[PDB]
C-alpha cells in the first residue's frame, strides 16, 4: 500500500524575443532605424 | 516649385516636392499621374544609397495605386519591379500584395479582412491606406 516515488523535471528555452521584445524589435526596426 | 528646384539642380528638394504632390493627388485625382511619378522617383532613387532601403515604401505605393484599376496590371507591374529590383522579392510588403491579390481573386472577404488585420497587429495602418484599402475591398462585389 506504499510506493515511494521519483520526479524528473526539465527546464524552458527562456526567449528574450518572444514577446514585449518583438515589440521592442518594433521600436528598434519602425521607430528608431526609421 | 517642384520644376523650378529641377531647373535649379536641386534634385532633393524637387523629388520630395514630386512625390508630395503625387501622394496628395492620387487621393483625388487619376492615378496614372501617381503611378508616373512613383516610378520615377524610385527610379531616381534606386541607384543612390539614400533611399535604396526605403525605396520599396513608394514601390509599394505605386503597385497599391495599380491594384485601385485592376488586378492583371497590377500582376504585372509587380513582376516588373521584382525583375527591375530583385531584392523587393524578398521584402514583407511583396508577401503582403500576394495575399490581398490571392485573396481578391478568391472572392474571400475573411481571408483579406484577417491578412489585414494581421498586417496591422504588426507595424500600424496610416489614414491614406485605410482608406485605399477599403476602396478597393468595396468593388469586390
Amino acid at each position: 500500500i506504499i510506493m515511494d516515488s521519483s520526479i524528473s523535471k526539465q527546464a524552458l528555452s527562456e526567449i528574450e524575443t518572444r514577446h514585449s521584445e518583438i515589440i521592442k524589435l518594433e521600436n528598434s526596426i519602425r521607430e528608431l532605424h526609421d | 516649385s517642384a520644376d523650378y528646384y529641377k531647373g535649379e539642380e536641386s534634385n532633393s528638394s524637387a523629388n520630395k516636392c514630386l512625390l508630395k504632390v503625387a501622394g496628395y493627388a492620387a487621393q483625388l485625382e487619376q492615378y496614372q499621374k501617381a503611378i508616373d511619378i512613383y516610378e520615377q522617383v524610385g527610379t531616381s532613387a534606386m541607384d543612390s544609397p539614400l533611399l535604396k532601403y526605403s525605396a520599396k515604401d513608394y514601390f509599394f505605393k505605386a503597385a497599391l495605386c495599380h491594384f485601385c484599376i485592376d488586378m492583371l496590371n497590377a500582376k504585372l507591374a509587380v513582376q516588373k519591379y521584382e525583375e527591375l529590383f530583385p531584392a523587393f522579392s524578398d521584402s514583407r510588403e511583396c508577401k503582403l500584395m500576394k495575399k490581398l491579390l490571392e485573396a481578391h481573386e478568391e472572392q474571400n472577404v475573411d481571408s483579406y479582412t484577417e491578412s489585414v488585420k494581421e498586417y496591422d497587429s504588426i507595424s500600424r495602418l496610416d489614414q491614406w491606406l485605410t482608406t485605399m484599402l477599403l476602396r478597393i475591398k468595396k468593388t469586390i462585389q
